[PDB]
């Protein structure tokens, strides 16, 4: 063991120095490499790199072997910038010229039958991938007679097909030959074509095979196949008329992969998703009464993943394909044959974005329930759809918290008391009032004011949260905004007094928060309104004096309230 | 939405169903506080359906 | 996630239902594999996501191992269902999940001979998985691990090279050597001799490096070692 340690130490030192002899001494001093003359290195270190069984065995299995791949690539590139690149290419050619695979296609896989053959296969796989990383993709390779190297794909397909009617060791060996296939460029289109295998399984169960062969290494296979960004994907979506499970699967694979590959650049995946988004309308056998309802929510979900992955601002307005896919979404909205649940998932994607949008909003929200949900008993499937749907609406708006959606939703709940689960409604209101920019919150306030025109239940079902959890900058600036909007509005009769109550309930809190120059004027302008001493009269007294209690908070809080 | 509920109820059991009559009364009148005409058109459509359903069998 | 916080009665009902649905999805091969992979992966994510405290309410790791025991002892229902392998698949996919998740661990840290854990959440995940597997590993043999132990020892030695600050390495490898000498991986295959040499080199180098280590670590280091077979 110590002797092999010394051997390997010498080997690494001398081979690093050999790289330098190519690198630190370029073609100008390649004659110093000629001092190696015969360079038994060319015939022994190649063995060592392809098989550490040639430095002994590299027993101990330490950092040096993990260093072997990158420094082997280093040495091979140094040879490439050295005149001996052809010499070493020939050397490895007698070391191997795809001779091994011609028989190692029959290593009796799918079980612990013979594995040392698989061990040597993995070693040569590693050597081939080092060559690939050292630019020796097809140079050292005796490239396929065809332009595409079937010599991996078709054998892998046949074995993975027959040898089941599994082994994770065989799985990682298949992965290794997969990277070998990846070293063969241009195969991507062939992999696309073949991977659409309708060949059903043969046993209890029967299902097409190529899909599952992909799924085995789904992520790596997607990584290979999507180097062809969309051309292969375009070819697929030509053929995706019947099968989407394959294409949807590979979509989500690279979708969550663009997520993972955000550390370097997600804009690669962003470009890919945007491009295929453009390349949507070239196949539209879906999203209408032309695909399975299953497939309809499937494309729904895929587009949802796209919308999440790209910035929502990207194609919330016409940015290219935003018209096409946006209109598809609009169709899906009009595609009202959904289950109310499915309609809720359709809703989830609305905050991604112009009046036409609001118009479809109303024409959709109408078709759920006229005014009441208690008319639909609890536990009825319709009721459960209703409650999940209002949950979806609450969260989607909470995301968007646009004044429009907000008012639409309030009008929806402004039908019956506690029929859209107003507790969660107001909780979302608390969560959005704290949320949103001051300008956004104030615009929400303008919306609630205008919809203020029982004639009081409107504001009464959506006010405390705005009055309380919006920041006292939006709140203060809206106070300044509606100073006059309240001064004027100071001044059959049921509607009038409902409006008066709304004024009570708006004005009290905005006083109680903070106090410009119309102070005493406004103080009189409110007390006179209170000052008076059917049940609307009791409501008058209570509301007016509560507002008076408010207007005591910062002024006339001491004593002697100008009697 | 329950409009068609009681509509199919009356046109399956073939009775005047003054209870369903009051149900559709609720369905149509629910506009006093509401200025949203879409409710009004939906409700008039459903009550036209119930008008011809009254025409149908016995009411 | 709902399984914890249960009393034993409905907790047992839940585990029985879990094994029943596991068999049901097992009937669907591709569904079996994809479903089990995903659920075990994410469940382990949640379990290791459990935080702890320096020495209804927060759920505990302590219960799910009992579910795994039921997994290993769930014949009483699968026989009846098949009337109108199990632990094989359980052990397999558990190994897959636990190893794939160990691979994730990013364990940056500093000293500020002090120590500054820069990935404390990763530390919590690691300790959670250590505790759970130690509640898990001891029963089952290397029957569906012995092929794995090679790559295991390998990658655990690797992580030691990265960070030689994990008592879990020879924790798993303590139960591993237990199972190996239980099956006598030693016989005086190339994997056999190579993996023997792995044991030898790893044990020797840690046995000399021990001098650098401290309490609750160097003690874990010596326990870590002494498990190593004759």
């Amino acid at each position: 063991e110590r002797y092999n340690y010394s051997k390997c130490t010498v080997v690494v030192r001398i081979m690093e120095f050999t790289t330098t002899l190519l690198n630190t001494s370029p073609e100008g001093w390649k004659l110093l490499k000629k001092d190696l003359c015969n360079t038994h290195l060319m015939r022994v270190l190649v063995q060592t790199l392809c098989e550490p069984a040639s430095i002994g065995f590299n027993i101990g299995d330490v950092q040096v072997m993990a260093h072997l791949p990158d420094v082997c690539v280093n040495l091979m590139k140094a040879l490439k910038m050295s005149p001996y690149k052809d010499i070493l290419e020939t050397h490895l050619r007698e070391k191997i010229t795809a001779q091994s695979i011609e028989e190692l296609c029959a290593v009796n896989l799918y079980g612990p039958d013979a594995q040392v053959d698989r061990s040597r296969l993995a070693a040569v796989v590693s050597a081939c991938k080092q060559l690939h990383r050292a630019g020796l993709l097809h140079n050292i390779l005796p490239s396929q007679s065809t332009d595409l190297h079937h010599s991996v794909g078709t054998e892998l397909l046949s074995l993975v097909y027959k040898g089941i009617a599994l082994d994770l060791s065989c799985k990682q060996l298949a992965s290794g030959l997969l990277e070998l296939a990846f070293a063969f460029g241009g195969l991507c289109e062939r992999l696309v074509s073949l991977l659409l295998n309708p060949a059903v399984l043969s046993t209890v169960i029967h299902f097409s095979h190529g899909e599952y062969f992909y799924s085995l290494f789904s992520e790596t296979i997607n990584t290979e196949l999507l180097k062809n960004l969309d051309l292969a994907v375009l070819e697929l979506m030509q053929s995706s008329v019947d099968n989407t499970k394959m294409v949807s699967a590979v979509l989500n694979g690279m979708l969550d992969q663009s997520f993972r590959e955000r550390a370097n650049q997600k804009h690669q995946g962003l470009k890919l998703a945007t491009t295929i988004l453009q390349h949507w309308k070239k196949c539209d056998s879906w999203w209408a009464k032309d695909s399975p309802l299953e497939t309809k929510m499937a494309v729904l979900a895929l587009l949802a993943k796209i919308l999440q992955i790209d910035s929502s601002v990207s194609f919330n307005t016409s940015h290219g394909s935003f018209p096409e896919v946006f209109t598809t979404y609009i169709s899906l909205l009009a595609d009202t044959k959904l289950d109310l649940h499915l309609k809720g998932q359709a809703v989830t994607l609305l905050p991604f974005f112009l009046e036409e949008l609001r118009r479809v909003l109303e024409q959709l929200i109408v078709a759920h329930f006229p005014m009441q949900s208690r008319e639909f008993p609890p536990g009825t499937p319709r009721f459960n759809n209703y409650v999940d749907c209002m949950k979806k609406f609450l969260d989607a708006l909470e995301l968007s918290q646009s004044p429009m959606l907000l008012e639409l939703m309030t009008e929806v709940l402004c039908r019956e008391q506690q029929h859209v689960m107003e507790e969660l409604f107001q909780s979302s209101f608390r969560r959005i009032a704290r949320r949103g920019s001051c300008v956004t919150q104030v615009g929400l306030l303008e919306s609630v004011y205008e919809m203020f025109r029982t004639r009081q239940s409107f504001v009464d079902r959506s006010l405390l949260t705005l009055l309380w959890h919006c920041s006292l900058d939006a709140l203060r600036e809206f106070f300044s905004t509606i100073v006059v909007d309240a001064i004027d509005v100071l001044k059959t009769f049921d509607t009038q007094i409902t409006k008066k109550m709304g004024y009570y309930k708006i004005l009290d809190v905005m006083y109680s928060r903070l106090p410009n120059e119309l102070t005493k004027t406004l103080i009189k302008l409110c007390y006179d309104a209170f000052t008076e001493n059917l049940e609307r009269r009791r409501l008058y007294h209570c509301a007016a004096y509560n507002c008076a209690i408010s207007v005591i908070c910062c002024v006339f809080n001491e004593l002697k309230f100008y009697q | 939405n329950p409009a068609e509920n009681f509509r199919v109820l009356v046109k399956q059991k073939k009775a005047s169903f003054e209870e369903a009559s009051n149900q559709l009364i609720n369905h149509i009148e629910q506009f006093l506080d509401t200025n949203e005409t879409p409710y009004f058109m939906k409700s008039i459509d459903c009550i036209r359906a119930f008008r011809e359903e009254a025409i149908k069998f016995s009411e | 996630d709902s399984f914890p916080q249960y009393s034993p009665k409905m907790q047992l009902v839940c585990c029985r239902a879990i094994v029943k649905v596991f068999l049901a999805l097992a009937a669907k091969g591709p569904v079996l594999r994809n479903c089990i992979s995903t659920v075990v992966h994410q469940g382990l994510i949640r379990i290791c996501s459990k935080p702890v405290v320096l020495p209804w309410k927060v759920p505990t790791y302590k219960d799910y191992v009992d579910l795994f025991r039921h997994l290993l002892s769930s014949d009483q229902m699968m026989d009846s269902i098949l009337a109108d392998s199990l632990n094989h698949l359980l052990y397999d996919e558990f190994v897959k999940s636990v190893l794939k998740i160990v691979e994730k661990l990013d364990l940056t840290l500093e000293i500020q001979a002090n120590l500054h854990p820069a990935k404390p959440k990763d530390f919590s995940a690691f300790i959670n998985l250590v505790e759970f597997c130690r509640e898990i590993l001891p029963e089952k043999q290397a029957e569906f691990f012995e092929p794995w132990v090679y790559s295991f020892s390998y990658e655990l030695i690797l992580q030691s090279t990265r960070l030689p600050l994990i008592s879990g390495f020879y924790k798993l490898l303590s139960i591993t050597v237990r199972n190996a000498k239980k099956i006598k991986y030693f016989e005086g295959d190339p994997e056999k001799y190579s993996c023997f040499a792995l044991f030898v080199k790893f044990g020797k180098e840690v046995a000399v490096k021990m001098k650098q280590y401290k309490d609750e670590l160097l003690a874990s280091c010596l326990t870590f070692l002494l498990s190593l077979p004759h």
